[PDB]
């Protein structure tokens, strides 16, 4: 079915059991240390300090990782969470803004960090922008975190997880010592106008 | 005379395919042009504004959905961006039959092919499959379900 | 049935004649030659509403098939011209509501709403034409439809109901049953004139650029 060619093909009047490579696709449990994975991360980011200019497009060149992989764990972390596969149903999708912010709350970090993010809370002035905080955040507690650029492989990985969403959404990270709690980082993302009209035709 | 495709979310084709019963023998001759993407345009359009509301709890399978003058469409929206659609039909009768459950169990079922394909970190989006394995599988996953 | 039928044609003769020379353009008002119309300036329909009722309840107590639903056309177009633009509030349109009860779609109270039922009803009595086998508009004789008048039946029909769904959204809505209730072109449409396939196809397409609905 390429590009270049037309849809055409053959009758079904046969079977071609040729197959290779398709496996299950469960919810396996290896666990690996998170050492090797500091490590990973740690000469992922002396590649994008060696390579790249200045602040901003490190930034950019920083999150383009998480929008890689963000739409793959988007739909089959909703494949195990909403519903081989033997499958009794697929739940609701996006209804709007405030279940699918609920839905990296209840289940991403869940699947990710073992924990929840302690709040997801809808800002006071404005409601294109909302704001959700990690306590201590895991993949980066040991870099000093006075540059905040660090943390954006999270603000990457959940535009990702807004964009296949259809929610277009500017996503920032600034780090706040509100508690005794410290070093914890509040990600106030923004969205665009348009889908807040869409919720703003109704809500 | 069977027609699938997934259409992208800037309309393009990632995955589109015919295939006929040997009872047809062939598919809708002279009548293959116009039951292609114009039609499949307008069920983008209808499926477009009919996704974003709650309203014509399954929100993914939408069932049989549109109909021109020869046949009619039926319709799949993931929330991977995708919107499967299947185009069926003998061209003779005016074929009624939705079987609305048993190809129920094949749009969650071509699923997991699309999702394992999604997973190549190689495949981007916005680039159609040419698996020499894939689309051998799904006409032997029709063959579960004609 | 000759009754019926001299009731028939008389009938819509006098409607659509005294509907074409009653509040033609009525802005300016030339009362001399009043011969055919009183022609004033508070002359808008008012003769022509009450022989358009009593020519819908002879053509009720005609009992036509095919011309009996121009009787319904007349009284639609006297609700919606003479009830709605020049109607200063008078809307007279007590025995076009008594034959909505007898004839069919009654019971409504509003503006594009009783337009909505009666255009149901004129439908549904243009659908009871099962097979007239004659000519009564004699342009053509042999060679016609009635599919050219019925397409331009359910045009009038499309072009009088589908702006009242706004294109500033909120404002006067309704359910987007139009293009769910426009497909309904399963004739055959080949060629009759292309005029007429002109004028259909751009309606149609206009209608679907209006509601913003592209492919």
């Amino acid at each position: 079915v390429g590009p270049k060619q037309a849809i055409t093909s053959e009758a079904s009047t046969t079977y071609y059991i040729s197959r290779i490579y398709s496996e299950s696709l469960l919810f396996k449990r290896q666990e690996a240390s998170l050492s090797a994975m500091a490590f990973l991360f740690q000469e992922m980011i002396s590649q994008l300090h060696r390579t790249c200019k200045t602040a901003g497009d490190f930034e950019t060149k920083l999150s383009d990782y998480g929008h890689n992989i963000g739409i793959r764990l988007l739909e089959l972390l909703n494949f195990r969470a909403s519903s081989s596969n033997y499958i009794t149903k697929m739940r609701r999708r996006d209804l709007k803004i405030l279940d699918i912010l609920q839905f990296i709350h209840g289940t991403l970090w869940s699947y990710l960090f073992n924990h929840v993010s302690d709040d997801l809370v809808k800002s006071s002035e404005r409601d294109n922008e909302y704001m959700i905080v990690d306590n201590f955040p895991t993949l980066t507690q040991f870099i000093p975190g006075e540059n905040v650029s660090c943390e954006y492989f999270v603000c990457g990985i959940i535009k990702g997880f807004l964009f296949n969403a259809g929610f277009p959404c500017g996503v920032t990270a600034h780090r706040m010592p509100q508690g005794g709690h410290s070093q914890r980082t509040v990600y106030l993302i923004q969205f665009d106008r348009q889908v807040l009209d869409r919720e703003g035709l109704r809500f | 005379p069977q027609y699938f495709a997934i259409i992208g979310k800037k309309d393009n084709p990632v995955y589109e395919i015919e295939f006929t019963n040997a009872e047809n023998p062939q598919g809708f001759p002279q009548d293959l042009k116009e039951l292609n993407p114009f039609i499949l345009h307008a069920s983008l359009d209808i499926v477009e504004d009919l996704q974003w509301q709650i309203n014509p709890t399954d929100n993914c399978y939408l069932g049989k959905v549109d109909h021109f003058y020869g046949l009619a469409i039926t319709a799949y929206i993931s929330y991977s961006g995708m919107k499967f659609v299947m185009i069926h039909g003998n061209s003779a009768n005016s074929s009624v039959v939705i079987d609305d459950n048993n190809m129920r169990s094949f749009y969650q079922e071509v699923h997991e092919l699309y999702v394992k394909t999604l997973m190549n970190p190689f495949y981007k989006i916005t680039d159609p499959i040419r698996s020499p394995a894939f689309d051998s599988r799904v006409r032997t996953l029709a063959r579960k379900h004609l | 049935r000759s009754q019926q039928k001299s009731l028939g044609r008389q009938m819509k003769i006098l409607g659509n004649f005294q509907l074409l020379a009653g509040r033609y353009v009525d802005a300016l008002n030339s009362f001399v030659d009043a011969i055919t119309t009183l022609y004033k300036v508070r002359d808008y329909l008012w003769l022509g509403s009450a022989l358009d009722g009593i020519s819908i309840c002879f053509l009720l107590l005609s009992y036509r098939n095919s011309i009996s639903i121009a009787a319904m056309q007349s009284p639609r177009n006297s609700i919606m011209s003479l009830s709605a633009p020049a109607l200063n509030i008078d809307v007279e349109n007590i025995n076009l509501p008594l034959l909505i009860k007898c004839i069919s779609d009654k019971v409504l109270y509003y503006y594009d709403l009783s337009l909505m039922h009666n255009s149901e009803y004129a439908p549904q009595v243009v659908y009871c034409e099962f097979l007239l086998k004659t000519l009564t508009f004699m342009t053509s004789c042999y060679k016609s439809s009635e599919f050219s008048k019925d397409v331009l039946d359910n045009i009038v029909k499309n072009q009088h109901r589908a702006l009242s769904d706004i294109p500033n959204s909120p404002m006067f809505p309704r359910f987007e049953v139009y293009f769910y209730s426009n497909k309904l072109f399963e004739l055959q449409l080949k060629e009759m004139q292309v005029e007429a396939q002109i004028k259909i196809y751009s309606t149609m397409a206009e209608v679907y650029r209006l509601l913003g609905y592209k492919r």
